[PDB]
């Protein structure tokens, strides 16, 4: 049953990528206009860092401690590597973004239940010559919408 | 008269050049006269970075004033209470926090 | 057709915020208004706006001499809605 | 053959846009344009704008004076088309 | 020999462009062109273009007043063509 | 009467020198006066950067105005719409995205 | 029997997060307010490291040996990994404090019985795709309250 | 039998170079004129990346979120290791390529049935004394057509 | 009247400054004119890079017109065609490629 | 039997050094001058190397795609162990070679048959004392004769 | 007449600015001269490096011509075989090489 507060082992772990016209944000939860990826053979999703900006005075009253806050939050970059497949539909549409080179809306959905959906734009096609594989990478632009914001 | 109790950044920098009556012989001998009573002022050069909601707030503090009216400031940990007048500001907005670089020079009643 | 808005806009110590600007950006394609088109509305004295707006997409943006564009969000007009006030679709249940 | 493109083009606010301009540029070549062409005009003070395009797939640009050109959409005459107004042809399904 | 190309060209809205001017580029060595040649046409204020071109393959450039080169492709002339206007070849079945 | 509606980079920079009237006398006592009315006119140092195929549109407005025509302009969260002129400008076109840098010197009517 | 003076595994390490008003360094042996953190599978503390100014002199009587003294010690960052509970308040609630961005306080608890507490804001998320783990790093701000201060 | 929508091992991945004159992109499923090279050891082929250029403005309505674009995408570096084979004419011809050193154009072809077409200029030759090996990598200039836009 | 159809590297500069009349006063109302009818010239900064082979045959080019003699020239985009003079041109032969760095003025006929 | 078309083992792998005056690309198959070096552990020959020039323009008709060429083409550095053994002539003159410090021709030879020309410069000498050995490496000036253009 | 054969290292210098008649009117029309009838003369920034041994050669060398006499010197490709003088000299003495940086002006008979 998926459902969470339980861990999950990550089975499924399905990728989709938006096709059509409207707001990725307003329903991730339906598939009626999004394309599966197929077969990937592994994913790492970015990480949401920060920066630090200094924040210490001269009146300030406790000295011998810096004091940085933080501001400018950034997405990370998304990558994962499949199975290169020039026959699928997925892999042209990925490579005709690619080559157009448009900011994009796509997602990832867990065995849990939950849904994850990033906007960017791609970056890089890797290959490989034993088990042949493709490599793709995307830089993530604007606030992704987390999974724990649904749950709510 | 208005006070300043913003905050300053590390790395102000003070400057003082006391007036002095130079005058060049031979071999030295050179006369020194304290000039005027209150020879040196000190000028303070102040960085400040705060984030944009209230930096129409001290602008408009700062524009009150001009180039022409003084106002009491406390420098740092300095047993002075000192009245200062400022003519030369400006200020870096880039996306969040905006810097302000001014300076201060001090100035009798 | 356009719906007739209109209003009397206040601040949050029931008194009129003069100096406004209320524009609306279109964000889809309508029958009748292009994608990426304002049109600017400058109220009275008193805060009283009044508007005829085409049904569909846009985002209400409230442009005050002051703090930046305010994105009280986005208001939908169907071919359902009657006369009131901005603030109504605000509020409405999208 | 050309196709007759007439109408009036306005805001969420129901106003007239003054001073702007519609550009075509043509994405592909065809029997009778050639590619990456451009053709412009300027509606008159009431937003009345009337012109014969051309056949093919078009990339239509509004610019006005002051804010940056903006990509409204991309529109396909046909041979089979009907004269309408611009609209028409940026609300088509695709 | 030198086919003849003729006719007149118009943008996107079926008006005659003008401060034009229409570049052959050889891409090969033919009989009686050398590579890495340029061949210059200004057309007239109607928009009418008239050519004595010779066979071979040419790469077709367009330039208005401060238009890049618009490369709208190649164009292959061999010995069975008859004359006809400079789109046709743009459009022909490679 | 136009107006401005690119949008700015950041890294914008904002310069304000008030014009006083300072003449200093034996021991301090400094008279200073505000010049004057509207002494304080700020001026600004902005950078934009567009592609290549608005570059002529925006050349061609700041071309339209040349150097002797006021336009009005909103700086970023600044309360008070001003009206600027300029007369110095400058582009970097490299290979897709030129690159403007310019400096709008505040003007009264 | 938690007591010092002998040596600990550290096998519970409980994790706890401030969500109320007033002083944390006032009684921190008090759970009544802060939230726990549930499955932590492993975490990383803070570095408390210092800055060397030069001290060396033109008429020091002993040459040729460097002299570098102390100032201005700062807290390092702190690193922990969860299993990834998005049912759970707790996670829900950390998200937000990234979002929003202050700076907040956080204890952690150890099985000898006294607790350490930091203040920061928090920096980093991460994930995998295999047994889900969200990787979360904050970095301190001031003076920190050691163990030692407490057992005095 | 060779098609797409199954994935393939990659065991044959011969690699060619063109010798003749004409456009190699008008049909490189024509081996009439390319010549092969021959007992491949090892093969890594190029990475089609890109490069970020800065978006963010000051009347953003979304801050404290970096945002940026894509431009000016480059074509990575391809490496092959080789027998050393000073008598077959193709390693004579590479060397010889090397030597004067003009842009040629080279394709990759898989057992799927696709092939891949790429073009630069080579800019590193090694060398092995245990079982010789000739280790040889090039750097492609200008847009490749890759077999997705063969595919469609 | 020749051409110039030599490619520029990315790089150059379209620095422009239009001539107007200032004229001072206490609070502004400075009056302004647009000077002459064409008040606008552009002053582009060319980089080029040639293999030594070809060099001279440029030096050559410049050399003929001088600095007194006008060409056309199309600068890379916008929507004009314009004739320009050359008087400060300089290369830096290094082992096989030499780059020109010169500077073109325009100059209406 | 050595000769070309086939992979060779590399079991010999000669190293020769000129000593006489005359031009070494004159015939370095013959023997009658050149000292060899006896028992050297291992070897890695100098790779070719290249530089890429700029070659991207405004007016090309390709955009967001860099386009580089190539220029001033230059040798590798060479480097071998042998058994430190001071008694034969041949380190000896390598070692004087080192001290006065001038240009010198030397070649490798193979089981194929070719032979390879070099000339250059030692920058090193080194030393281990596990069952000694000396290691010394030589950076090349000027063109090189590699084996195929001996072969035609 | 002597002749100068030292070798000479990558990134030596070229200038050139030719001497032209300007004079500008109204809305340009602006008259250019020629000047001199052999206007440009191309003036090179030249550096060698050579060992100490024979740095004393060429110093002398250098010093025989002074600063007065003129000697035949063909830059590297060029099509022409010009006389040059020079007038400033300097070097970097290290331990194993010099290194001379010199400017070669250009004049004629």
């Amino acid at each position: 049953v998926p459902n969470p507060t339980m861990p999950v082992k990550g089975a499924g772990t399905t990728l989709w990528v938006y096709k059509g016209s409207g707001d990725p944000y307003a329903n991730p939860l339906s598939d009626v206009d999004w394309s599966r990826l197929a077969k990937v053979k592994d994913l790492t999703p970015g990480e949401l860092t920060a920066e630090s900006y200094d924040d210490s005075y001269l009146d300030d009253e406790d000295a011998d401690w810096t004091a940085t806050g933080q501001g400018q939050k950034s997405a990370g970059d998304t990558s994962f590597t499949l199975a290169w497949m020039p026959g699928e539909q997925g892999q042209q549409a990925l490579l005709a973004w690619f080559n157009e080179g448009d900011t994009r809306a796509y997602k990832i959905r867990f065995p849990n239940g939950t849904v994850d959906v990033f906007r960017g734009w791609v970056s890089s096609i890797g290959k490989a010559v034993t088990v042949i594989t493709r490599t793709v990478k995307v830089t993530n632009v604007g606030r992704p919408s987390m999974a724990e914001d649904r749950s709510t | 008269m208005k006070t300043f109790r913003w905050k300053v950044k590390p790395g102000m920098d003070v400057a003082s050049v006391p007036s002095v009556r130079k005058v060049r012989f031979g071999d030295g001998y050179s006369q020194r006269a304290p000039a005027g009573l209150n020879a040196n002022l000190k000028t303070y050069s102040v960085t400040l970075s705060v984030p944009r909601e209230e930096a129409t707030v001290l602008e408009s503090f700062l524009e009150e004033h001009g180039g022409w009216k003084s106002f009491l400031w406390t420098p740092p940990y300095e047993w002075r209470q000192i009245k200062v007048t400022c003519a030369k500001w400006s200020s870096r907005v880039s996306m969040l926090r905006v810097e302000f670089s001014a300076e201060f020079e001090q100035v009798v009643n | 057709m356009a719906v007739k808005i209109s209003g009397v806009l206040k601040d949050g110590t029931g008194k009129p915020v003069q100096n406004c600007t209320i524009q609306l950006k279109a964000r889809r394609n309508s029958t009748t208004v292009v994608v990426n088109t304002v049109g600017s509305e400058n109220p009275d004295e008193a805060g009283r706006y009044s508007m005829d707006v085409e049904y569909g997409q846009y985002s209400v943006i409230l442009q005050v001499d002051g703090f930046p564009p305010s994105h009280a969000g986005t208001i939908t007009v169907y071919e359902d809605s009657q006369p009131g006030t901005l603030n109504d679709f605000l509020c409405a249940m999208t």
